[PDB]
RNA sequence: GCCCGUACCGCAAACCGACACAGGUAGUCAAGAUGAGAAUUCUAAGGUGAGCGAGCGAACUCUCGUUAAGGAACUCGGCA
RNA sequence: AAGUGAGAAUGCCGGUGUGAGUAGCGAAAGACGGGUGAGAAUCCCGUCCACCGAUUGACUAAGGUUUCCAGAGGAAGGCU
RNA sequence: UGACCGAUAGUGAACCAGUACCGUGAGGGAAAGGUGAAAAGCACCCCGGAAGGGGAGUGAAAUAGAACCUGAAACCGUGU
RNA sequence: UUAAGUUAUUAAGGGCGCACGGUGGAUGCCUUGGCACUAGAAGCCAAUGAAGGACGUUACUAACGACGAUAUGCUUUGGG
């Protein structure tokens, strides 16, 4: 058995957030927190709610445990971004985007 | 610097305006085809 | 001062190899179930 | 030394610190700003144990000529209690020694925020 | 004892420059010390701390200060 | 019976790349204490320090056309 | 009525069209259709300040949830 | 055990094949909107104030249409 949660829609480049997703891939949830909360990245408290609430769906709603439990899988898709402008000089103009991330996170047990 | 385009009231009801192209036979064709077009706005 | 031709997905992907972050040190509570920094303090870990 | 600004600027700031340092007991600035004003501090209090007036005279071209102590609810004027209260409080070999507490870094850039509290 | 304007910005984050743009925009009033002065350096009032920060003190570029002995030998030219 | 077959016209329109986590982030000097909150270098009050100083002061006119006051915010917005 | 078009086609305009916007002025001139048969538009519980999830429920279908028929390439990821 | 000689293991990263995701709106199907004609009405409006407008009128809403201080309409025929 496995729980899963995702953010769905983020303010974030996931470029940027998939540089603190490949360090708490493969581990343990207590030890997975815990790194979380030393990093000084802008996307460690985001992901560590993401992370929380999937460890809180295995509790209600399978009611297992939560010292055995470890981070299966933990990837971040691209989703819709918008367009924006900047006026250069000689009249010309710029454009800016502002890309969203989908941050997904699956917990398991170490067992299908 | 200073550019083109200084802003003026009474200026702009004198050279252009409803008045002033309703003087003239040239200028009232003016206002036929911006109403044939279907502006919103004339003069 | 402008490229010549474009980069591939293999050359773009050798170049990102090193660009990547370091783990902590996490200086584990002596006894007080939280986490202290390296050489530092916290108001839920009491070492 | 350290640098931050320019030499006008940085002589201010550290004057300021010292004093805010002086009516406050402990306080939290930087690590590098922490670092440069142990320094201007103990030299104050290393003046005060004297007790002489060329010593006042000397601790008064550094301390600001101002910020009345309002916890008193007197006319306290820094230099008072500095020769009065911290002057008769300490009797040890490192004369105004103080201590420093690091703590996490903060939200706005990543400098790592420390306390700096008088002993 | 009729009719119209009266808010707010206005030497500027609201006007003209595509922008919260080191630019442009007619008039009136304007205190002390030093001085002939609306010049020059400080200041009373009034207005603000100006729209990313923290460490470090490499090469190189830009503004600024000083220099032994010589004094245009520099250079198209005492250019700066 | 035909608007019948696409790889090239510095072809027209839309979407997504590479350069790259690179260039840049455009006027004054800030420092700490208390407060508010899920979250504060950036918001509110207080003390000290500094800048403009014939002006980044005060008032008429042109021009713009609710940007003015109070209470509540989800983002978008504001080069963080 | 049609060996006419079927949303880059057909009128510039199937919807917020001579409208956003651009110019002192004459003038120039876009983009944008589709949940289901019926809103029966997710009652309730759990994590979070909220956004959004995980169960449950409505339905023939919820990878039909208003980024709403079908969902192709370029491009971006995880396992092997 | 020595001395000589022949071959390994590692994967920081990359390459090819396969399985499952996300962004994007091509393709298929559909139609409130258009295009070309045919038969027949028709081919004007206005000092009895026109075409087109400005400001208004709902119980509640901004457009859009209709309407005019008798203002989302009146009196008179019917059909329904």
């Amino acid at each position: 058995m496995e729980a899963k949660a995702v953010a769905r829609t983020i303010r974030i480049a996931p470029r940027k957030v998939r540089l603190v997703l490949d360090l708490i891939r493969g581990k343990n949830a207590a030890e997975a927190i815990a790194i979380l909360k030393l990093t000084n990245k802008a996307s460690s408290p985001v992901i560590e709610k993401v992370l929380m609430s999937a460890l809180a769906n295995a509790e209600h709603n399978y009611d297992m445990n939560t010292d055995e439990l470890v981070v299966k899988e933990a990837y971040a898709n691209e989703g819709p971004t918008l367009k924006r402008f900047r006026p250069r000089a000689q009249g010309r103009a710029s454009a800016i985007n502002k890309r969203t991330s989908h941050i997904t996170i699956v917990v398991s047990d170490g067992k299908e | 610097v200073k550019r083109t385009y200084q802003p003026n009231k009474r200026k702009h009801s004198k050279v252009h305006g409803f008045r002033k192209r309703m003087s003239t036979k040239n200028g009232r064709k003016v206002l036929a085809r911006r109403r044939r077009k279907g502006r919103k706005v004339l003069s | 001062a402008v490229p010549k031709r474009r980069t591939s997905k293999t050359r773009k992907n050798k170049r990102r190899t090193h660009f990547k972050i370091s783990v902590p040190g996490m200086t584990e509570c002596p006894n007080c179930g939280e986490y202290k920094l390296s050489h530092r303090v916290c108001k839920n870990c009491g070492s | 030394r350290k640098l931050g600004r320019t030499s006008d600027q940085r002589k201010a700031m550290l004057r300021d610190l010292a004093t805010s340092l002086i009516i406050s007991e402990r306080i939290e600035t930087t690590e590098a700003r922490a670092k440069e004003v142990r320094s201007v501090v103990e030299k104050l209090i290393t003046l005060g144990k004297k007790g002489d007036l060329a010593s006042r005279r000397n601790a008064a071209k550094t301390l600001r000529n101002v910020e009345i102590l309002n916890e008193d609810e007197t006319t306290q004027t820094a230099l008072q209690k500095l020769f009065g209260e911290i002057a008769e409080r300490y009797t040890e070999r490192q004369g105004g020694y103080t201590r420093i507490l690091k703590q996490g870094p903060r939200r706005g850039d990543g400098a790592e925020s420390v306390i700096i509290e008088l002993v």
